[PDB]
């Protein structure tokens, strides 16, 4: 591994150097100086916002077009000698065109709750301001990264069902019954998304 | 007053110019020649 | 009440309950969902009975999905600091336990339907092993009902 | 015309630029 | 003195985080390698 | 975590070699060729097969001869269309299994070489897997395997030449005996390969290949009673790559006997079982007709692995076993001597 | 009415990010895909013009990604409030990390389905239908970067 | 009383200690399971008498599951940074060593259970060392609490 | 009016970012196709001057990320504002990784296409129009470099 | 007294001292007990004398643990930062130090278990060298004892 | 009027960097040339006095490198001005960096075209053409550390 | 930088000195631009210095 060996490096030697710092903030006194309440309350809660709208289409089509290829690549390999594969089993690509249905409307849905304010003072933008902006921050990335790994996860599947269809045409029915149990999760990112929201409100 | 700006300026200039120096020069350390001849 | 900052851990407690959750449950059904495409062509007879080891991850996903509705509805505009790291706390005890319990249902599972392929007595050995396997995440459920509800 | 043009270019340059790195080499 | 002051610190985690989506399409590109022969 | 990933390059690959499986011939496909009568009828059931109309143009009388090379050159041109499109996990992987056939056919030219004969020797007389259409100096050498050996070192079995010296092979060692170290130290070389590959088609392959060297490791010290080789040559044509390189190894080397090396494989319990072929009764499946139906088992087990560079050579172990026993079809039918036409290996 | 002095930051780094990253997806479309069609010229020279339809839908993806890049640079303009630069680097990733996957999509099924069609042609209606769906991400982080930037 | 933020090394407690014992207990799980189904297709006997490394890693699991109910319960608004230390040493202590006593079963697990498929004579020396590997979750069990009462 | 001190790191840092990362697009467009043409010319040496069209094709790339370099070292004053650094910034970035993307797409394909052109004549037609497909890459990156930088 | 966040580095003495012993002893556990099973198969006799190993690792893990517990009863509400930070580094020497010592033993027992399975000479040159092994983890131990006591 | 007193570190900087990858860049193109030059001569001694251009063009690099490297040693001063200095970095870098993608292009086109010609010596023509365009990329990194170093 | 030079370039080189005598007038006529990498650091070195 040559590319593995930067970001191998690059992760030790970042924590590392963190903890060098971590153990010299405390021992002098200086842990005043940390701050975590003047990170997230001076920034803006339109970074956390926007990032997670960003996040909720684009990490949600990243698994969608994760799960078409593991797959895909399967259909026109296993096509090649058994050309009956391609009407049948273009149901698994759909399963994981769902999951970016499934982000893009959360994603309008969550872009509509955002809102311009004019005060800049993190009194005068109140805590029911700065929890809108966690708020869209934490759905974005469980609609995001539910629908990636459930993306991953009916490609997966969808690829194998597209082998053994290959061998026995009975067969693809009854592992379609996975890729139900595989789309699930992306279901259960929207319910978490659509929670977390429900009673937010941003604007002033 | 400037200290956020001329610290970062240094640091992210510095190991962003020692990581071209690291990735490059491990690029020739070693590089695949065809000594046999 | 709380600071203004203090919703902030709430959110990551509901999200990495279900987002880790989600990468246990993904796993679980990919890993194992490879297996049972694969033993398929050779036994056909087993391909309804060997679903089993992709729904011990499918309630993987439903541990994260309840803590998650639990901290989403208990969140609300300045709650206390105490109360955040409670839900914090609560959603990385749970989500990161069934990630733990999502890998080993995958790798269990996946290995199981290809001994059960070979020879049909593995199968009363199989699922005491996935019994196992899903209680990690189970362990983690109960964990993080008795953080969020103090 | 057209060969002496451009190989000879070549005799040119590296005695031109050739004595400035020779003239640094006696260092 | 502040080692990063607000502005900074939203540009960095903004920039730093965007670097891990251009290193993450880079990786994948660097890997694209040909083939040997033709036939 | 390294199943994610095999698609980007080699997802085309898979299906297409498992597409490649479904054709080869199940026991319902075996029982029509044992029915057959002639040549000529085995020639019209090959047609309801993926084979069909492969022996349409040679002649009409269909010698057993003719069914064989043409059987062996529909595998050989379909293990160079997957070859050419393999980029680099996986072709370097097919040219491991290519220095199989590398190997019989460096032995083949060799001998020659001793006896001064050239080009016309190797053309017709090399298998076309591992073959010598490219590095155009090694047809060009008629020197007496002196000045050949400089030019042998430029083909990719030059790494595993390196426990072989030049002037050894000039007839100071016996010509089976460099075929068994070059063998040897392929497997090695092979073994290591798979193993830094990682995930799937390390624990797919390296089961083959552990037994693979302990079918290397008894049938060397079983046909080596009655012939004046010693125990350090047959203990140096001991691959170290399996179940019995620290241990059974060494009692190997000790045997003497067929009833040694019996006992000594009493001790694993997977190679016992395997012994009971049993040729004191006069008709019944011999040793390595037991070693060639345990071999195809775990190729056959090895397409149950999904995400692995396995199934690759597994195929090629299969459909040789397809040319193995239509052959043994064919040659039981043209000489009309089928009562052990049963005996072939049924994978699929 | 005015915002800080760095608030244009946020949206030229997605007028950046909306170009780049599409376009790595892009060049990943052209590069693997048009791989593939060199190694099946070779034996089945009829099928050329055909099969540059992996490397035209990969050029829509690039064009997607121009699209909001120009549609950002033409909104900046100096005192920009941070809500609207902040929108528009929001619109910039659901831009341009949709098209670097769908990009990368494109590539792969387009590389194994131009080596599929040269041995069977009834994968070519097939193939095509794959790309479809792989497309329609990229107009998916299109039409929620139109929602983003214009509000 | 203390600072609003001692309570989350405290919560760190809770939920280290009982993910780290989860991962560990995934991988006793996983690694030995993969060694059930490789010996199952030709010894068909020793399947229920071969489960004991995937029950053993099991032991795992509730060590971690007792102390991180044991920090959770007593946790409170406004406790001091002394005793939040505590809580946050006992969750490390009794994970990372049932984490490391979750990589030794799973070895010796897989690597034995391999080995008895070839020798019953095995069986006797299998428990002796998994015993060896499951008392390191033990000794850290017994200083997570003696840290969690005090 | 008058920008701060530091604001002049970023322009000139755009400028250097459109000329560094073209040439390493440029770099690698020569270099992986250079490669390939010296084992095409073994067997068909009469496609040398006809083979050498994937590395002018790298060559538009690097005059595409100097184009914009100028053109940003023109608008270069002491004491200019943030917003305006900004824009340079987002302008060398743009057109250097759409540069280095393009670069990289007329590597693969110049390396492929012309190793299958010498045992097929009939890709070169295929070869130059996937050629130009990977090229526009850099041009779609140059109008967004040249966008944002008149404002 | 001492500053309060003086007592977190004293219980990361007892924590590291814990579980980088328990690393270690698992390691020794682990690599050795791959070399058990696969002596096993040709010579069964000499299982019990192949304990030993995964006993002197055993050690290792109660090295630490002796001294996990003599900070734990040092523990106090407000130490000092010098006796906190003489227990930190009093838990850091002995647990690193039997991470190397438990590295140290288990591949040598590997090897020595594997290589006394072809020869029985060895066994008395092997349990020799595995002294030698231990006695890194007793060096590491004497000097956590001196920089506890004061 | 005067800057302040960190300001000489970045153009300082920019004085080694247009040195340091410039020579790194030089590096890999004699290494990776010169290998082929030593594998080429061992059959054909005859063309070694010809085929020591691609190390020469590598030597071009350098003089690129330090050239500018010379151009910013004598605009420094103390307490110049924190834009001029930035103006030093960048010029800096866009040689450097760029002279290390040139040389690095020519190092393997180098290469391949000497191992080439060794079998057919019809490449020596087209070599030299493809060493031009790997050239150039170090020339376009000249021409605007030039005009940022101007002002 | 001019260190890697002359260690790849002398390490190819000689391979090629023992197995034809004619590279000798070649090889040390690219270790000249192999060492001026140095050189040209020094001068770049020297006119920093003076300042
Ligand atoms: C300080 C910390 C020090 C400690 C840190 C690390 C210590 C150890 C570091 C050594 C590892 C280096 C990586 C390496 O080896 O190169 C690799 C690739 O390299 C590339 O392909 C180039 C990648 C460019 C990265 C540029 C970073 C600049 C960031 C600037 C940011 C500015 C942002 C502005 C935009 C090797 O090449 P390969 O051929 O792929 O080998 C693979 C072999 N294999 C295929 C068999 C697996
Ligand atoms: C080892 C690690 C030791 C460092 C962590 C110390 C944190 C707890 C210390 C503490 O007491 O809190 C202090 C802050 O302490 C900090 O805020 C430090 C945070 C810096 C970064 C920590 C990263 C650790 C990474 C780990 C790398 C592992 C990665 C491996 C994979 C609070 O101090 P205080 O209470 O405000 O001071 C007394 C004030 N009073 C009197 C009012 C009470
Ligand atoms: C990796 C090695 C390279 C690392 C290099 C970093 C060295 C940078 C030197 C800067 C020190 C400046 C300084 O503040 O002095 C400090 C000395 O603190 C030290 O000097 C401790 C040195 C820290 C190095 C940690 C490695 C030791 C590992 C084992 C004194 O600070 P102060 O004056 O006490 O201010 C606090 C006053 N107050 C407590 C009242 C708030
Ligand atoms: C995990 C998943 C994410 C969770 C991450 C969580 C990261 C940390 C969560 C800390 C909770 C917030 C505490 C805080 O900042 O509030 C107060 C304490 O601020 C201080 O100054 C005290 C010391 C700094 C923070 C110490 C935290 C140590 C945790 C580090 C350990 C890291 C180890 C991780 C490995 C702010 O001070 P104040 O009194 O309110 O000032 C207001 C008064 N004024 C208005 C006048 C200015
Ligand atoms: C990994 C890379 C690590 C990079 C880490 C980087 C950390 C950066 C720390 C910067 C700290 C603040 C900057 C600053 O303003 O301080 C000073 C700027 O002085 C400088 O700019 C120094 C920068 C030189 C660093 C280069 C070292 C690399 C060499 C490595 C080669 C070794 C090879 C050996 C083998 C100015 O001081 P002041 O306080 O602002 O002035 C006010 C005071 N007064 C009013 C009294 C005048
Ligand atoms: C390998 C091993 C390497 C480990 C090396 C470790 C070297 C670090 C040791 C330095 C600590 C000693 C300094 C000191 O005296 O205390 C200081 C602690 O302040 C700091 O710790 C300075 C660094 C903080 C921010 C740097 C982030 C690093 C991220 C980089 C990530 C890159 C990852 C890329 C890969 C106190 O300073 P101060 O009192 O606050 O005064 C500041 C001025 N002010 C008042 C204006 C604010
Ligand atoms: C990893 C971050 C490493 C930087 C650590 C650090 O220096 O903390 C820095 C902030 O940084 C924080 O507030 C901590 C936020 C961590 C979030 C990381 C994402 C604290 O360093 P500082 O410059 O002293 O903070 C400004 C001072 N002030 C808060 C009084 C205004
Ligand atoms: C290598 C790159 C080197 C980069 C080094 C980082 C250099 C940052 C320091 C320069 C300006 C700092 C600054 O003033 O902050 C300003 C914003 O500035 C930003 O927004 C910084 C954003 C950094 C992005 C760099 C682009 C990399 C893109 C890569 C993408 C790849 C795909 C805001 O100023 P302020 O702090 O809010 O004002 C307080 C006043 N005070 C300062 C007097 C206190
Ligand atoms: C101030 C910015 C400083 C950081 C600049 C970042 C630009 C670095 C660009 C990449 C240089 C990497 C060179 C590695 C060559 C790869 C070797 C090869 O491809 O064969």
């Amino acid at each position: 591994t040559g590319l593995v060996l930067l970001y191998s490096g690059v992760f030790v030697a970042f924590w590392a150097c963190l903890l060098v710092v971590g153990i010299c903030y405390t021992i002098f006194d200086l842990g005043f100086r940390f701050d975590v309440a003047w990170f997230l309350t001076e920034t803006s809660p339109f970074m956390w916002s926007n990032l997670g709208i960003g996040l909720a289409i684009s990490l949600s089509v990243v698994g969608a077009a994760w799960g078409i290829y593991i797959t895909g690549s399967s259909i026109i390999g296993g096509g090649v000698k058994a050309p009956r594969i391609k009407t049948k089993n273009l149901v698994s690509i759909i399963f994981c065109e769902a999951v970016a249905i499934y982000g893009i409307i959360m994603a309008i849905v969550i872009s509509n709750m955002a809102e311009p304010f004019s005060a800049t003072d993190p009194k005068a933008i109140g805590h029911r301001n700065y929890h809108a902006g966690y708020s869209m921050f934490g759905a974005g990335l469980t609609v995001g990264l539910s629908n990636l790994f459930c993306g991953v996860c009916v490609g997966i599947v969808g690829s194998g069902a597209a082998l053994a269809d290959a061998q026995n045409p009975s067969l693809f029915v009854k592992i379609l019954i996975v890729e139900i149990f595989g789309s699930a999760i992306g279901l259960f990112g929207v319910i978490v998304a659509i929670l977390q929201t429900s009673r937010v409100k941003m604007g002033d | 007053f400037e200290y956020p700006v001329v610290f970062n300026l240094v640091l992210w200039i510095m190991i962003g110019l020692a990581l071209t120096l690291i990735v490059t020069c491990y690029n020739i350390w070693n590089m695949d020649p065809g000594y046999d001849s | 009440n709380g600071p203004e900052y203090a919703s902030f851990f709430a959110v990551m407690g509901a999200s990495a309950a279900m987002v880790f959750s989600a990468l246990g449950a993904a796993y679980g059904t990919a890993k194992s969902g490879t297996g049972i495409a694969a033993m398929s062509v050779m036994r056909p007879e087993m391909i309804m009975k060997s679903i089993i080891p992709v729904v011990m991850a499918g309630i993987i996903a439903i541990y994260g999905l309840v803590v998650a509705v639990l901290i989403a509805n208990s969140l609300n505009d300045g709650i206390s600091l105490y109360r955040s790291f409670l839900q914090l706390g609560a959603g990385l005890s749970v989500g990161l336990s069934g990630l733990a319990a999502g890998f080993a249902i995958g790798i269990v599972g996946d290995a199981g339907v290809r001994g059960t392929a070979q020879q049909p007595r593995l199968f009363v050995g199989m699922i005491l092993i996935l019994i196992f396997a899903e209680v990690l995440g189970l362990y983690g459920l109960i964990v993080a009902l008795i953080l969020s509800t103090k | 015309f057209g060969d002496t043009m451009v190989h000879q270019a070549i005799h040119t340059i590296e005695y031109c630029l050739g004595c400035i790195s020779n003239t640094a080499s006696y260092l | 003195a502040g080692f990063f002051s607000p502005g900074i610190w939203m540009g960095l985690l903004t920039s730093l985080f965007m670097l891990f989506i251009f290193t993450y399409g880079l990786h994948m590109i660097l890997s694209l390698k040909t083939m040997d022969r033709f036939d | 975590f390294p199943e994610l990933y095999f698609n980007v390059d080699n997802g085309y690959l898979e299906g297409l070699v498992r597409g490649l499986k479904a054709g080869v011939l199940s026991q319902a496909d075996y029982l029509n060729l044992v029915q057959c009568e002639t040549l000529e009828d085995l020639k019209l059931h090959l047609q309801s097969t993926d084979y069909g109309n492969f022996l349409a143009n040679e002649a009409s009388p269909l010698t057993v001869s003719v069914i064989d090379d043409r059987l062996k050159e529909k595998m050989v041109v379909e293990f160079r269309h997957m070859r050419n499109h393999a980029y680099e996990p996986l072709a370097s992987f097919l040219d491991f299994i290519t220095y199989s056939y590398m190997i019989d056919n460096v032995i083949l030219l060799i001998t020659g070489t001793l006896h001064q004969r050239s080009i016309a020797e190797l053309v017709p007389k090399c298998h076309p897997l591992g073959s010598f259409e490219q590095m155009e100096a090694v047809n060009i050498a008629q020197t007496p395997a002196e000045l050949y050996n400089a030019i042998l070192v430029d083909t990719p079995l030059a790494a595993f030449f390196q426990d072989c010296i030049s002037e050894q092979d000039l007839d100071e060692m016996n010509i089976e005996i460099i075929r068994n170290t070059l063998y040897k130290a392929y497997l090695e070389s092979f073994y290591k390969f798979c193993t830094l590959l990682g995930g799937t088609t390390a624990d797919a392959m390296c089961p083959i290949l552990e037994f693979e060297a302990d079918r290397r490791a008894f049938i060397i010290t079983i046909n080596s009673f009655g012939t004046e080789l010693s125990k350090e040559d047959r203990a140096k044509l001991f691959p170290h790559c399996g179940r019995l390189y620290p241990e059974g190894l060494a009692q190997l080397a000790r045997a003497d006997d067929y009833e040694q090396v019996k006992n000594v494989a009493d001790y694993y319990p997977e190679y016992k079982l395997l012994f009971e072929g049993a040729g004191s009764n006069p008709g019944d499946k011999t040793l390595e007709d037991r070693f060639f139906e345990h071999e195809v088992k775990l190729n056959k087990l090895a397409f149950l692995n999904q995400f692995h560079f396995g199934v690759f050579y597994a195929f090629v172990k299969l459909k040789e076993q397809e040319c193995r026993n239509i052959v043994w079809i064919a040659e039981c039918i043209a000489q009309r001597h089928r009562a052990k036409i049963d005996n072939y290996i049924p994978i699929f």
